[PDB]
Order: C-alpha cells, then structure tokens, then sequence
C-alpha cells in the first residue's frame, strides 16, 4: 500500500524510497510480535479463531 | 498538563503537588534495594521492592 | 606497514608503522585500523569514477551540439550496453502490443480462435537484463538542484565579446548560440562580465553589427530551417484554418447524427404504437 | 541475530538486566532483497525489520 | 469542601488506620460528610495522525512527544496555517519543531531523506509555519548530545566513554573559544569525534565518519585544517593538559575575512542624511519626459530593415510554444462548444 | 560608532493608464527578450547602469539597479518615454517607495549565542537553514539581516528613517555583548 | 552526596539534577542506591 501510495505521481521513479520506508512499517511487526504474546489473544485473518 | 494548552512563557510548572504511592500494611517492613534506571523512551524507571 | 598500536602518550608512536613525528591530521593514518575495510575503500573510488565519468560527458558535450540530445545519446549507449547484455545473459522480445492480438499467435489457426483464452491473459516479461553490484554509499549534505560548471574557456570568452558587439543582450539567443551550456548559468556569466569589465562592453554597444555570421552559426550547428516570417505565418494560419473547419465539419457531424437520432426515435414511437 | 560482517549483535542485551530494565529480550531480523533503483542498476541492499 | 459544623475551611485527612479512610477535619473531629465512594474534521486529523505514526516511529522518538505533536498540529490547524501541502514537508516540519523542542539528536538531513526531497525547501516551509508562534522560543544553541548520540553508530570503540567524554570536553571547550556560531553541529560533532579517535589508539577511514554523519568530505578537513591551525597540536598528540588556559586570540575565520575585508588584485535627529530630498528635486509630470537627451533617447529602435531580421530569428526559434498557445485556443474552441 | 550605513539598491513600480503592447517597437531595435516563460516581457540594453530596468507584468514594471532617488525617477522618467515611443499615455501615477537595502559594517563583531540563548523573542536563530541571524524587529515592520561576520545588512525597509531608527537602537544591544 | 552504586562495576558517583541518567566508565544505564548511613534498630527477636 506505501508504494502504491509513492508510484502515483509525475516525479522521478522510486530509487531510494524503496530502500528506504521499511523501517517505517519495521514497528508492525515488532509491536505486534510483542502485543500478542504479552496479551494472549491471536487474531488471524486467513484462519478465523481467536 | 492535564488538559493540552499551548507551550506558552507562563507557568507551567508552576506547582508540584504530593500524590505518591504509601505502603498500607498491616506490619512494619524494611527496604534493601531501590534502584532508579531507563527504560526504553528514555524516562526514569524506578523499581523498590520491600 | 600495516596496522598494529604502536604508541601513545608518550612520543610519536613508532613500534611496527611508518610514522617519525606528531600531527598526523593530514592523511590520517596513525596507529591501525580493524573496522570497515573494503565497504569503506570502495566509496571514493566509486566516487572518483562517477566524477571522471562525469567530467568524460562533459568532454563530449562539447561535439554534439545538443544537450538533452547527448544525455539520450548517453542513454542510447547504455540500452546498447543492455541489449548487449540480452545476447550474453540469455526469441527474447514476448511483450504484448496496442491490439488484443498478442503472443505464436493471434488465435486458434486450425479451425477458429483457439488461443483467445490465452490470449486474453503484460507483467510476464523480460527483465533479468541488467545485473549490476550493490554498495551502501550516500548523496547527502545537499542533494537536488546545483550547477556543474568548469574554469570557462577564453576562445569562448573571445566569442562572447564578439557576440555581444554583434548580437547583444539576447538571453534566449545567448542560450542558443552556446548549444551545450545552459540557461542559469550563463545568467550568471551575464552578470559576470556585466561586472569586470566597462571599456570592450561599451565598444561593444557603440559597434551596432549586423547578424549573418550568428543566423549562420544557428543555421549550420543546430541544423534548422528557420523559415521566415510570411512562411510561418502562412503556415499558422493554414493550420487554424485546417483546425476551424475540422472543428465546423465535427459540429455538422454532430448536428447530422443528433438529427439521425431524432429521426431514429421519431420511429420508434411510431413502431411502438 | 546474525550480523554476517561483526559479531551477532555486539550487545544482545543480556537477559537479566533486560529484566529489571523494563525492556523486551530480543534480536532484529537480517534480510536480503533487489530492487529495481535505475533505468539498468538492481541494487542488493541487506537492511533489517524489525 | 469547607463544608464543616464546629469549625470552618480547615485542612483534611483521610484515615489510614482501621480500613475506614473517611475525609475527616481537625481539632474537634467531624466527618463532615458520608462515607467514602470509590470506583470531516476528524478523518483529516485521523490522516495526519496516521501520517504522524508513521514518520514518529520511522524516525525514531518516544510515545509522548508524538502526542505532543499532535497537539501541536491541531493547534495550528486551528490556527489555520497551510493547506493543499503534499503532507509530508507538513508533518515533517511540525516533528522537526516537537523534536527540536527536546534536546535530542535528530537534524534537518534525517527529515530530507524521506521522500528524497531537498533540504532547502523542507527548511523553508519550516519558516513559513512560523506563520503562528509570536513566541520562538527554542532552545537549539547546545550540540552537546549528537557526540553523545552520534558515537554510537559511528565511530565504534572498545570503550567509547574515553573518546567521547573527551570528545565532547574538547568540542565544548573550542565553541566557547570562538569557532561555532552557525557552525554545522554535525560536522563539529565529525571533526570533534575524529579528532577524539585520533587520540584513541585507533584510526578511522575518513569515508566511514562523514556516511552516517550525513556531512560532506570537503567540510570537516576545513574543520580539521582550522583545528591545526588554532591549537599548536604539539602537547595534543601525547595527551591534553588537565588545567587548559585560553585567553584571547580566538576568532572564526569571517572575522579574517572582516580583518582584511578587500583584496589587492555625536548621534542627531538632523545630522542624519535625508531622503526626501532627491524625489523631491525630479519633477513628478507625467508629460514631461523629453529632458533625458544623452544620446540614449536617439538611440532605442533602429530602422525597418534590421528587424525583419530579428522577426524572422524569434519566428524560427521560438516557435513551438506559440504553436502549442495558438493549438490550445484551437483546443478551447473547439471543446468549449457543447457541454 | 557614529557610521552611517551604504545603500545597495531599492525596488519600487509605477502604475500606467493605458493597455500597453512591447512586442513591436522593441522587435525594431538592438535587444528583446522574448520569454516563453510566465514573465512575457522584454527588455533592451539591461546592462547600461541606472538607465534601464526589467520586465513588466501588466505595465508596472519594477526598478532595478537603482540606489539614490535622482536615478530611480531619472530611471523612471526613461520607461514613460519609451511606452510614449511606442505612441502610448505612460501615465506616471502613484510612485510608491516598497523596499530599501542598506549595509555597513561596525567592524567589532560580536557574540550570537547570547544574542540567541537569552534575546530570543524577537529572533528565529536557526543555525544551518542560513547562518546569519533573522531578526524580526516589528518597530518597524523590518527583518533585520544579523551575520555572524558582522557585517549588518538590512533589507525591506520603506524608509531610509527607519533604516536609522532600527540601526541606532540596535547598536546598544550590539554594545551589551560586546566582545572584539 | 556519596550514594548510587553501579550494577556493573559498582562506582560511587553522584548525577546532578539533570543528567538523563547515566553510569560512569563501566558504560552501564541502571544503577542501585547505597544504604543510608543512620542507625537501624530492633530486638533479635
Ligand atoms: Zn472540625
Ligand atoms: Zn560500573
């Protein structure tokens, strides 16, 4: 979805941001590694069970 | 700070009320170790244990 | 020699090294180092290619003389380089094209269409062409917009002088006559020579030549028409012409199948009673 | 945790003082991908998430 | 809560004893009271607090100063301040204002990165949003915690308290001795982190330094040149003395440039020179305009002949964008008939 | 001291009647600057100095490369007459006075970081955007211009008044932290 | 005041009011706090 949302413009073609703007989206899977093992309820959208 | 004003040159910390947290017991205790540290957004943790 | 602690503290650190005195600021090597071997001493060689290339662009810059043409020249080279690299790496060109029709085939050949299933399925394509190394180097401080210019040449000094005694403060013209150099830059080049220098300027201003050599420099190096003023008028005015009853033949178009229709529904109310 | 130039994390925060820290025990994530950076250039740049 | 029958507006005491913790007065004793008992717009502001999440923890700054960030963004949206922005220069200047606000080590560069724009624009829009403070206050003149913070990815030592201890001692002590006031702060915090793992036992390539300091090559041996030129370096190679004594002589380079300020190739009202003085003199008439005859009035336009000329060179160059001016008239007249 | 500060160059406009039209009486002479661009406007024999000015956005044209008032209205008693060679009005209406550039120099340069540290309700010292101080005096409505060399240039004033009443009474502030 | 014993080393130092709390050489980021230097009593009950 972020490079959907860079590649719509007449700009230059994304070089940099491409290696860049992982560590934007690197605290989903950190935040939620953490969330759901310090909670204990496991939402899943592929196996539906909680 | 309870509410969100602006940063302006009055006072903000302008008073420093008394709310700490008291040992309610039924028998005296002793402390042995307290400790002040970090934790991860660079606040002051402190642990005591009695 | 290589890297080991010599000495500190004490004296011009001299056990195992090259080093006989203090302040070593100057290249800064003293003691040794074990961090960052090659990722580190591969970056100003990658630098220093990228300004010699550079400087090699503008070197050639200089005998075509079209600018943005010569970076698509440079770009022409490269995809030679890549088609290149499609008879070493490696029919090669499965695309699709403006028409369904696309492949082996426009469909079944035997009876009917039979492809038109497969057919009817642009990112499946060839692409493992271009394979180059990486590295972790940077572009930062400032980054964008600049001006790579050179210590100007005095020949074209010399021409610049004789432009402005012939043809004078004529930005776009000025931009023109030098085909490899560039706009902003030469703004400043304007102000420049508007500062140093009262006497050849005011010559200069006093001469009043006229322009053929300039129209045959802009004739010969730029290789264009320049077609005159009752020629480029006839021509402008030919094609609104051919615009204004293109645009009149499309509103009689328009009003004659609106008529159509018109008459199209008039019978369908009368065949629907 | 790997780090395949230095060592696996040249700290590893040790699990005990993460402890009294109030801090998460974890290492990154290590990957390598491409791109698609220039008009002829694919870089190989080996970042982490998370 | 002065609410009381013997006395009136006293202090008061919940119990701690007896597990009854009633709010009681003093010095007669009432409770005074009975027991205890205890127990649109927005989807803008939910864009730009998205938008704000993602550059607060793409950069790297704790949980509270992303809130005040966005308070600090609703008050000047409040405040109306821009509009129709691309909202990444927006939210990055506002998280730059919340993050200089503290005195931690985040520059205008680690902002210029995302989005691959230039620095110079971002820092230009952050002075158009200035557009609401009538206050500024800022306190930005301490580059003290980047050699604090900078060390760590850069510059990796077996200690990296020696180095930087003296770092920092040694950065400090050569800004209150005349050498920054507008002084690049990262490239200081290179030239005095460079110059501190020099007198470390260890040496740097000079590439590895200026990479992650996002600071150019030229700069910091400007620094580094500037370095031997003040301080003698002869007792610096060895070891810095513990009592440093400087007195004078301590000067950026600018004031040089002051010094030498070329190259050879009693206060009144009245006694002020006025103004006024030459408008007045030149007549304002709009009719009178013929008394400037110096040889430039009899020389502005030349004859019929050498003009065609010029017609025909402005008609053979510059003649594509008069095309595509007369074609989009053509375009407009013709799609401006029907609707 | 007692220094007086040296004007560098003032911009102003003059406001005209009638629909003036550049394209033809320029194309019969030396120069024009046909600009394909948003400015659409001309210019011949820019480089002669206080004579001639710059482009036109609908006849009020701006002065540039003016310092005293005798050559800005000399300057501009020259635009009229080329507009009335064109066999137009050029009526000169409403000369208005929008920016004066002074700069000196105190020679004794002196400290920003406590300029900046504890004078900072009236400046936006920021230290890497541009070095030089910005200093909002807002009696009058000016923005100083302090360097960090010393050398004090100011800008956007109307008045050369001003200019003086905003260098006198920044002098004693330049003489609290005085340091050579 | 001499208190704040280190974690790693054990090092006497004394942070000011503002220090954004810090360790000395060791290169620490906790630290404990000394015992106070009066005069605890009771039985030996
Ligand atoms: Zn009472
Ligand atoms: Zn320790």
């Amino acid at each position: 979805l972020s490079i959907d949302k860079v590649l719509k413009k007449p700009n230059r073609a994304m070089e940099y941001d491409a290696l860049l703007s992982i560590n934007v989206h690197s605290n989903n899977i950190t935040s939620g590694l953490n969330r759901a093992i310090s909670t204990g309820n496991w939402s899943l959208k592929r196996f539906k069970m909680e | 700070s309870a509410d969100a004003p602006n940063p302006n040159n009055v006072n903000v910390q302008t008073q420093y009320r008394e709310a700490p947290v008291i040992y309610r017991g039924p028998e005296p205790s002793h402390i042995d170790q307290v400790m002040m540290s970090v934790s991860d957004n660079d606040q002051a943790l402190i642990k005591v244990l009695l | 020699k290589k890297v080991r602690d010599g000495e500190s503290a004490k004296y011009f650190i001299d056990e195992e090294n090259f080093t006989m005195a203090e302040l070593c600021k100057p290249n800064f090597p003293i003691g040794q180092i074990s961090e960052n071997f090659e990722k580190s001493k591969m970056a100003k060689k990658a630098k220093l290619e990228k300004r010699r290339h550079l400087r090699e662009l503008r070197m050639r810059a200089r005998q075509e003389f079209k600018p943005l043409h010569s970076l698509t020249k440079e770009e022409q080279e490269e995809e030679e380089e890549k088609r290149k690299e499609e008879r070493d790496k490696l029919e090669s060109d499965r695309k699709a094209h403006t028409a369904i029709q696309l492949k082996g085939t426009m469909a079944i050949d035997e009876e009917t269409m039979v492809v038109d299933r497969h057919k009817n399925a642009e990112n499946e394509y060839k692409e493992k062409v271009d394979e180059n190394p990486f590295a972790n180097l940077y572009n930062y401080g400032s980054y964008g917009r600049g001006s790579y210019t050179d210590p100007w040449t005095v020949e074209e000094m010399i021409k610049f002088y004789k432009a402005l005694s012939m043809w004078g403060t004529d930005f776009n013209l000025i931009s023109q006559l030098y085909p490899y150099r560039s706009r902003k830059q030469v703004k400043a080049k304007f102000v420049n020579e508007e500062k140093k220098r009262p006497i050849l300027i005011e010559l200069a201003l006093r001469s009043k030549l006229p322009p053929n050599f300039d129209e045959y420099c802009c004739e010969i190096k730029k290789n264009i028409g320049t077609v005159a003023d009752f020629n480029e008028k006839l021509i402008e005015l030919q094609n609104e012409h051919k615009h204004h009853m293109k645009e009149i033949e499309e509103a009689k178009n328009t009003a004659k199948e609106e008529d159509q229709t018109a008459q199209r529904l008039n019978d369908a109310n009368l065949n629907k009673k | 945790g790997k780090k395949s130039s230095s060592s696996t994390k040249d700290y590893l925060t040790p699990p005990h003082e993460c402890r009294l820290r109030d801090m998460t025990y974890s290492a990154p994530i290590y990957v390598d991908i491409e791109y698609t950076r220039g008009r002829n250039i694919i870089m190989h740049k080996d970042v982490e998430i998370g | 809560m002065p609410v009381c029958k013997n006395c009136h507006g006293t202090e008061f005491e919940r119990d701690l004893s007896n597990a009854n913790n009633d709010l009681v007065c003093k010095a007669c004793g009432v409770v005074s009271e009975d027991n205890p008992i205890v127990s649109s717009r927005e989807a803008t502001l939910n864009n730009a607090r998205r938008k704000l999440r993602a550059v607060s923890y793409a950069l790297h700054i704790p949980e509270y100063i992303t809130d005040a960030a966005f308070q600090w963004y609703k008050l000047a949206l409040a405040n109306n301040f821009v509009q129709g922005r691309r909202s990444q220069n927006v939210i990055a200047s506002c998280l730059y204002v919340a993050c200089r606000k503290e005195k931690t080590h985040h520059m205008l560069i680690d902002f210029s990165s995302r989005l691959q724009v230039s620095v110079y624009s971002i820092g230009a829009t952050f002075l158009k949003m200035v557009k609401k403070l009538h206050i500024t206050e800022l306190p930005l003149a301490d580059p003290s915690l980047f050699i604090q913070h900078f060390a760590e990815k850069l510059d990796l030592a077996d200690k990296k308290i020696k180095v930087v201890k003296d770092a920092v001692k040694l950065a400090q002590r050569m800004s209150k001795d005349w050498m920054f006031e507008g002084r690049r702060p990262a490239g200081i915090a290179g030239a005095c982190i460079l110059l501190a793992c020099r007198m470390n036992n260890l040496r740097r390539t000079h590439t590895e330094i200026v990479a992650v300091s996002h600071v150019a090559e030229e700069t910091l041996q400007q620094r580094l040149n500037e370095f031997k030129n003040t301080k003698a370096a002869k007792l610096s190679v060895q070891k810095f003395r513990e009592n440093d004594v400087e007195d004078g002589e301590a000067r950026p380079p600018s004031f040089v440039k002051n010094r030498k300020k070329e190259r050879k190739i009693p206060r009144n009202l009245h006694l002020l020179p006025t103004t006024d003085t030459y408008l007045s003199k030149v007549s304002d008439d709009p009719d009178n305009l013929e008394d400037v005859d110096d040889e430039e009035l009899n020389a502005h336009l030349l004859n019929e002949e050498a003009s065609k000329l010029k017609e025909r060179i402005w008609i053979g160059l510059n003649a594509d964008f008069l095309l595509e001016q007369e074609s989009k008239r053509l375009k407009q007249e013709a799609d401006i008939a029907t609707g | 001291s007692g220094i007086v500060p040296t004007l560098q160059n003032i911009v102003a406009t003059v406001t005209l009647g009638c629909r003036l039209d550049l394209k033809t009486v320029a194309l019969h002479a030396r120069n024009a600057e046909y600009n394909p661009k948003r400015f659409a406007a001309v210019i011949m024999r820019i480089r002669e100095p206080k004579t001639t000015a710059l482009i036109f956005a609908s006849g009020k044209m701006v002065v540039t490369g003016a310092k005293s008032e005798d050559d800005s209205k000399l300057a501009s008693r020259k635009y009229a007459r080329i507009i009335q060679k064109i066999g137009f009005a050029a009526k000169f209406t409403d000369f208005k006075i929008q920016n004066i550039v002074g700069s000196c120099d105190v020679k004794f340069p002196i400290r920003l970081e406590g300029l900046a540290f504890s004078h900072g309700t009236f400046s936006s010292y920021e230290p890497e955007l541009f070095p030089g101080l910005i200093y909002r005096m807002v009696k009058p409505k000016i923005v100083l211009l302090i360097f960090v060399s010393g050398k004090i240039v100011l800008t956007g004033a109307k008045q050369r008044e001003e200019i003086y009443q905003a260098f006198e009474a920044i002098y004693p502030v330049l003489s609290e932290f005085r340091k050579m | 005041t001499l208190k704040y014993i280190c974690a790693e080393c054990s090092s006497k130092l004394s942070l000011s009011r503002t220090d954004a709390v810090r360790c000395k050489d060791c290169g620490h980021r906790i630290l404990l706090k000394a015992r106070t230097k009066r005069l605890v009593q009771f039985e030996a009950r």
